[PDB]
């Protein structure tokens, strides 16, 4: 029997705390911690509805883009505002590239190196390698010589004694079973992610005006000018540079990552029997097509206990029911108010008061949904989405189970999704499926402007009396984002923000209940207490967002 | 040998850490591999919990009186800087023992160099800028939230290829990014002149790509370099010309203090 | 199947080929390959003498209606348009004979669309632009020497996705490329209005970044996009942002006829 | 015998003519026509000395940026003017920079396709291809996979009917020699070309302000203002974006370029025997690296009689040997002054008659050195760096010798560099050592800004009165040129640019000896006279550029 603390744990955004009681070697209990607050509800408060977003996108960096639109979109739902569908396209095209990043440096930058030891990479041979991939992979830099010169750049950063950080990493741990091939591979295409991710980036970038912190929206639409005979504005010229590098992202997504992301699950299959973090989820639909702030290329919906026949498909961002059912508590976290709040009467009251096992001990809220746990992100997304009978995604996780298939002899079922690597797969089917809402939302836009539509932006008005209530929902790269708006006498009187990393992270709830992430933890094997990996591996699988969770 | 970096993440967003994948010259991953030898940073360390403070105080002890710190985020002081905590002790504390034996000390991003938005409205955290919680040591300051990051880049390669900082202003950050007001170099200060304004997103001057005052833009109270290096080198990307007004990011008492549309003052 | 193009070079430099060699949306290789068929190019063609003057001919008659045709470099008419011949032809001949059934012209650089430092000076060799040896014909200029190749490329996309060519001003250029003066839109404008000037290279007012007029820049009379576009798509490159004045290539009666240091008329 | 005109000539520059009597199957005798001028010397004259260089650029855009440079260093040989050595090795940068550029573009779009059969790359194995290249490169993409993918790209072409460019090509014919797979690797490299001359010309346009046609030079030293803390202008930010594209090019050139090279000739051994232009080569020094327009980085020669041992060193671009010796004939020219003229006494005066064998055939001038031929560019400039004893150059050649001894088991001999593929081999030499100059040189602009240096120009003054002349030579792709300005009065009153394509395309001279290209295609074989492939590839290695022969 013991008690192990991870803290800082890294390769997350943000400042967390994992704990962990550890008998007969595996976990038994978890406490998962936030240890930084900002109080972003509070900075944004008494000021004008229209200049929450450039404040609250502050929120986080990392899912940059994400707080910026749900804030318009809270906004635009307290007032009454339909979004022009031009802007609504170039909306749809920063989150889906921004998210593509975001997904990409999430499986190597961050997650790779707890599956992947770059020691063993040096006793590789490259033909071997390379070798390997025949038959498996159609990318353009899978050859002997790619995998020799990244491994002279690992044999050289070791030589010079200077590992930096790749330092008293987890190199040689049992649960390290890659072979010296497979450990090359990967960190030839963790080096190969960074420049996908950085085209993608650029996409944003062209909308955006920049990123991180994009800074092209508006209540009421975005500041993009659209005249295709424009010079200084978004022209056609521009439109062809945002599409010359939508282009470029398909290759390494398809033949890269959905590849190692079937490739990792054939060489760990135990870690599709162990993770499981909640048995209810929930995701929201993304990328309105409307005039009316609907028509979402992707569905969303409501899973209770696993059962994908009888789950409750979600169509509006005003849905009734999913506005209702989400409640924040306190009573383990180190603020005041410990009863479920409904955001748009949530309070952010710090009561911090030291770490107690039993007492508070994180400055995460505990989300409910009609009082209960649910787990949101990119596994929730892909089983509503299976729930739905979407073909497309139906079709790209078969494309992952097949090539698990050719390596393993052995399938993949629906019930080996609620785990660790299930989190990983829906992760990288999003990625997938994004490639083709960038094209449909250009090729959208292309269409639009032809027909002589240029609007971008319709100014809104607020009342100066009158309380009104507003709700921006977003499937973010982590799962449902929710801003939650109060505007009274012209200003913000409320404001709460309901953040996926907030559902997954949050500590126990009013009822003592366990979140996504404690939950996840319970059964984990640990070969080594004081190099606590196995733990660290479910917990990236979440993709855990501090910043985000807490604000 | 390359020279050591050790990175401490107080109340950040991890957009500053986000700037350097956009980075081109050098990209990150030359970054890490040529350029420095990144010690500590809690985003890309292999290392976790007890391993990464261990790798933090061995480097601290061996580049005594040689590496770049460099801090994002604010640092919140409030009740004996409980409002950020790493390993169970207050990140104020982090950073100061850090900055005993800097070489330089870089504060990276607005929240760092003046309390940015962490500190801005109330400041529930009591949150302040890295050179407060340093009054003796000289704080380089690279506002922007978060800045170009060869602001930042190409102010730790001055310091390792000619041995000193580039040159700073009388807030501390270099004179090659944040020299001159926005407004003072503007490619739409001709349409300023002559009175054509944007007056709402989608109008026609705004589709001719007119001037942004009256739309609210802080270029003439923010000093940086975003109408010149702009953003993502891709040509051409920056907040204006985008379409956007300058929000002042960059400068303390604009950004995060004033409204979108609330209109600068012109000197 | 792709669009088809037709490309003649007649008192041609070459420039305004290469420029496409500069150009990443698209490509020069996914120009050929992906947005349009090029069936006539003497720079890339494998074919020659008589085999690629067949392709020609049979592409005149397979596409009749349906092609671009594209030149650079001026059309001399001097002695009966000897001074450039081509399969023993002189070039007014081959470019009349091609215009024939072009569904659309452009004269790309200022030599096909104004003459430009072809005919310069003396003149030669009775060199005109494209339009003065088409009076039939609406003939699309975009020029500069040579233009950046977007200006050309966003035009046949133009053309091809949206059936008609951009809007024109009243010398048939591309508004959204050349619908502004420099001036009007050039980010050291407030440095012009300041009276804050460099008066030569290397000067201290020079090394700031200062506006160039007294240098000669042709700003103030060019219409482009230089300021806003730039060249090569890596950010911050044009002639002035490097510290050179404006020459004016784009513009008649200012590139290649008024001096470098010729101070611009301001409007 | 039969009498054959190839008109046009394609994948050059600019527009030329070839005549060939054709023997018995053999080239007996050949007349090359330069068909179209300008008259770019006399649209610069009366003019300001300080304007000419923005003019007479405009002689050529493939090889942009050269006569730019040549014309501001013909104004300061006039004035007397020292460049200052920042100004030099910016210069230098560009100069190099621009040359990587435009060898690659000729290597792979213009001259491939002499050698290179696309339809035999249809039948080609991947992978086959891909092991053939096994210890014969390091490059990273020549894997079956990236060859796959250009093979479909041909299919896709073919399939289209819509051939293009690539229409009515010499596909099939007998001097076609290379293999299915090497012809798929040479549309590989090829496609790859195009990456790799576009990263070197972001480095020219760095500091150009654009290319083509750059525009940061003056008479005195060049208009970029250094400054390591200035917004705006030339800092230590702009200096890294230069040095990383300047790290880009390495790669291609000596793992894809310089090995395609050797690969060329291990195929084609019998062009090792033929296209020689002359006995005579010239080349001046390059790349000044001092405060008085010397100490060159690369050399400079004259070689006569083909005799390495006993050429003539030229280290001064103000040799006195040089410069007495350069005159120019028309003869048979369309000018009407036929005696050789040297060039501050030349004329321009156009003369037409039409074609005739005998009389007069061409817009080139004659240019001899001391009344003789000779031959200029990369096989002259190689020769004299030999001859030099330049280990660089030695040591390259060697390179390139390995891979062919490799493939074939033979050595080369210097005697079989007197040819159209030694000729290929000189100026792929010529782009290797470029690298090298351009790290030297953006270490040296480093170094030098550090010490204090920050100088870039030093204004001229100009004599209102007087008569002076000047001659600015320069070591460009093709070879020598000289731009040659006399002043009078203070303004421009004769301008000559003598340039390399002059001295290899020239028609017959004064005393009706024959220029290089007319001399290299004696002997040539013509297996079909109605497609005379082998004469093309002959005068493609020389590199025409006609606006530059005749200007
Ligand atoms: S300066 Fe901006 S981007 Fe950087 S940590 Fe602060 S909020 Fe985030
Ligand atoms: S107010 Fe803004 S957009 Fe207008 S000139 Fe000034 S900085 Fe530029
Ligand atoms: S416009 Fe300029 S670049 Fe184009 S052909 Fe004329 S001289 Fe050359
Ligand atoms: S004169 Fe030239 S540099 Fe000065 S503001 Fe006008 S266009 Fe810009
Ligand atoms: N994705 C993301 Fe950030 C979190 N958690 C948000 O919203
Ligand atoms: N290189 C080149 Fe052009 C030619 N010939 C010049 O000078
Ligand atoms: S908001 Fe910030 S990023 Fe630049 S344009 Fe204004 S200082
Ligand atoms: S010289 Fe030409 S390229 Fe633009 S900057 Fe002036 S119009
Ligand atoms: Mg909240
Ligand atoms: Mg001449
Ligand atoms: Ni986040
Ligand atoms: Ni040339």
């Amino acid at each position: 029997s013991q008690r192990i603390t991870i803290d800082p744990v890294t390769r997350i955004q943000g400042h967390l705390r994992i704990d962990c009681e550890i008998e007969n070697g595996v976990v038994s209990k978890a406490w998962a911690s936030g240890t930084m607050w900002r109080g972003m509800e509070e900075i944004v408060k008494n000021r004008d509805p229209r200049d929450a977003w450039m404040i609250v996108q502050r929120i986080c960096g990392v899912c940059t883009t994400t707080h910026a639109l749900s804030s318009v979109r809270a906004a635009e739902s307290a007032l009454n505002i339909d979004v022009p569908v031009n802007a609504q396209y170039i909306r749809n095209i920063i989150l889906a590239a921004h998210t593509t990043h975001d997904h990409i440096v999430h499986f190597y930058q961050l997650s790779a190196l707890d599956w992947v030891d770059i020691t063993s990479a040096l006793q590789a041979d490259p033909t071997k390698a390379s070798e390997m991939l025949k038959g498996v992979s159609t990318w353009h830099l899978n050859s002997p010589e790619e995998f020799t010169k990244v491994q002279n750049k690992i044999k050289d950063l070791v030589a010079s004694g200077q590992l930096g950080i790749f330092a008293n990493g987890y190199w040689g741990h049992p649960a390290m079973k890659l072979p010296p091939e497979v450990n090359l591979i990967a960190v030839a295409h963790y080096l190969q992610a960074l420049e996908c991710q950085r085209d993608a980036n650029r996409v944003v970038a062209l909308l955006g005006g920049k990123t991180p912190h994009i800074q092209n929206l508006a209540v009421g639409g975005v500041a993009n000018p659209i005249n295709l005979d424009g010079l200084g504005v978004l022209n056609l010229e521009r439109l062809m540079y945002i599409k010359s590098f939508i282009d470029k992202l398909s290759d390494f997504v398809e033949q890269v990552y959905k590849v190692d992301t079937a490739v990792i699950a054939a060489f760990y299959p135990e870690w599709l029997t162990r993770g499981k973090g909640a048995v209810n989820y929930l995701s929201v639909p993304e990328f309105p097509t409307d005039s009316k702030n609907g028509s979402f290329l992707f569905p969303g919906g409501y899973i209770e206990n696993a059962d994908l026949s009888s789950y409750r498909p979600i169509t509006s961002h005003s849905d009734e029911y999913l506005i209702k059912g989400i409640q924040e508590s306190a009573k383990h976290s180190w603020y005041k108010d410990e009863a479920p709040q409904a955001p748009w009467e949530g309070t952010t009251i710090p009561a911090y008061d030291g770490w107690s096992d039993d007492g508070k001990y994180s400055w995460v809220k505990s989300p409910t949904f009609y009082g209960k746990t649910v787990e949101v992100g990119p596994l929730a997304n892909m089983l509503v989405k299976l729930a739905a009978g979407r073909e497309s995604t139906q079709n790209k996780l078969n494309e992952i189970v097949a090539i698990y298939q050719k390596l393993t002899g052995n399938t993949l079922e629906v019930a080996q999704l609620h785990s660790t690597l299930g989190r990983i797969i829906g992760r990288t089917v999003h990625c997938c499926e994004l490639q083709d809402i960038l094209q449909n939302q250009y090729s959208a836009l292309i269409t639009n402007i032809g027909k002589g539509d240029h609007t971008t932006f319709v100014k809104p008005n607020i009342p100066a009396t009158g309380e009104f209530k507003g709700v921006g929902f977003l499937e973010a790269p982590r799962g449902m984002l929710s801003h939650w708006m109060v505007i009274k006498d012209g200003i913000i009187s409320n404001y709460q923000a309901v953040v996926p990393s907030t559902w997954n992270s949050g500590p126990r709830n009013f009822n003592d209940d366990v979140g996504p992430y404690e939950q996840s933890l319970v059964g984990t094997p640990v070969a080594d207490p004081n190099k606590p990996l196995e733990v660290v591996r479910t917990i990236h699988s979440f993709d855990p967002c501090m910043a985000c969770a807490v604000h | 040998q390359r020279p050591p970096v050790i990175w401490i993440g107080a109340q950040e967003c991890t957009g500053c850490t986000e700037s350097l994948l956009r980075a081109t010259h050098p990209t990150v991953e030359n970054l890490v591999l040529e350029t420095i030898s990144l010690e500590y940073h809690e985003v890309l360390s292999a290392a976790f919990g007890h391993q990464v403070e261990e790798n933090k105080h061995n480097a601290l002890e061996k580049y005594k009186g040689q590496y770049v710190l460099v801090v994002d985020g604010s640092i919140p002081l409030k009740d004996n800087g409980i409002y950020c905590m790493v390993a169970g002790e207050p990140i104020v504390d982090h950073i100061r023992k850090a900055a005993e034996g800097a070489a330089a000390i870089i504060a990276i991003g607005s929240c760092s160099a003046w309390g940015g938005v962490a500190a801005a409205g109330v400041n529930p955290t009591g949150a302040v800028s890295l050179q407060e919680v340093l009054p003796g040591k000289t704080v380089i300051n690279i506002p922007g939230c978060p800045p170009n990051p060869h602001n930042f880049l190409a102010t730790v390669a001055h310091i390792i290829t000619y041995g000193k900082p580039p040159k700073l202003d009388d807030k501390n950050r270099p004179t090659f990014a944040y020299g001159r007001l926005i407004h003072e170099h503007c490619e739409r200060r001709p349409h300023f002149d002559a009175g054509r304004f944007a007056k709402e997103f989608g109008d026609e001057g705004h589709r001719e790509g007119w001037c942004l005052y009256h739309l609210g833009c802080k270029g003439p109270e923010t000093y940086g370099n975003c109408s010149t290096l702009q953003f993502c080198d891709v040509g051409g990307v920056w907040p204006v010309a985008i379409g956007h007004p300058c929000y002042g990011c960059n400068e303390e008492g604009i950004g995060f203090h004033k409204g979108i549309h609330q209109l600068a003052n012109v000197e």
